[PDB]
This record gives C-alpha cells, sequence and structure tokens, in this order.
C-alpha cells in the first residue's frame, strides 16, 4: 500500500496545524529550476513502503 | 583494502566549489544540511578513498 505518501523538502518549517499541498519540484540551489526538472531538482513526495 | 585516511586539520574544509561545482550529480547528507552547514563546525574530516 504505497497510496501513503509525505513531503521531503519544504523551503521552511511549516507554522503548527498547516495543510500542505503544493507538488511544485523542488531545487536544490538557488539556480532557477525551468520545465519539469533541472540542476539537482528532484520530486519533493516520496510513497511510504 | 588498504583505502586512505587522511586527518583534514589546520585547514579550511571549504565546501563551496562542491556546490558550486556542476559535475556532482548526487550529494545527499542524511546527518546535516548544506544550509546549516555554514554555522555547523566539525572536529576532524578523514578523506577515505
Amino acid at each position: 500500500n504505497y497510496n501513503y505518501l509525505y513531503r521531503l523538502f519544504r523551503k521552511s518549517n511549516l507554522k503548527p496545524f498547516e495543510r500542505d499541498i503544493s507538488t511544485e519540484i523542488y531545487q536544490a540551489g538557488s539556480t532557477p529550476c525551468n520545465g519539469v526538472e533541472g540542476f539537482n531538482c528532484y520530486f519533493p513526495l516520496q510513497s511510504y513502503g | 583494502y588498504a583505502w586512505n585516511r587522511k586527518r583534514i586539520s589546520n585547514c579550511v574544509a571549504d565546501y563551496s566549489v562542491l556546490y558550486n561545482s556542476a559535475s556532482f550529480s548526487t550529494f545527499k547528507c542524511y546527518g546535516v544540511s548544506p544550509t546549516k552547514l555554514n554555522d555547523l563546525c566539525f572536529t576532524n574530516v578523514y578523506a577515505d578513498s
């Protein structure tokens, strides 16, 4: 059952009782991540094993 | 079987070049993060090849 997800990267720690549903690709560096990929660009959502 | 171990001291263990360098593709820090590595100090680093 991999339907359970979780967020691994964020700009900053979310405040208490905050729901985040953003799906934008996460960039590790300062350079922009145009398109669907980029330098060190990875999807911030990973399934549960 | 004879992997080296070089203790590093009396010299700044700069890591900006690693971030600046585009040759590296995979870089994961499971104990720390580059963002807080700026104000985080390590007693000594061993270069094992």
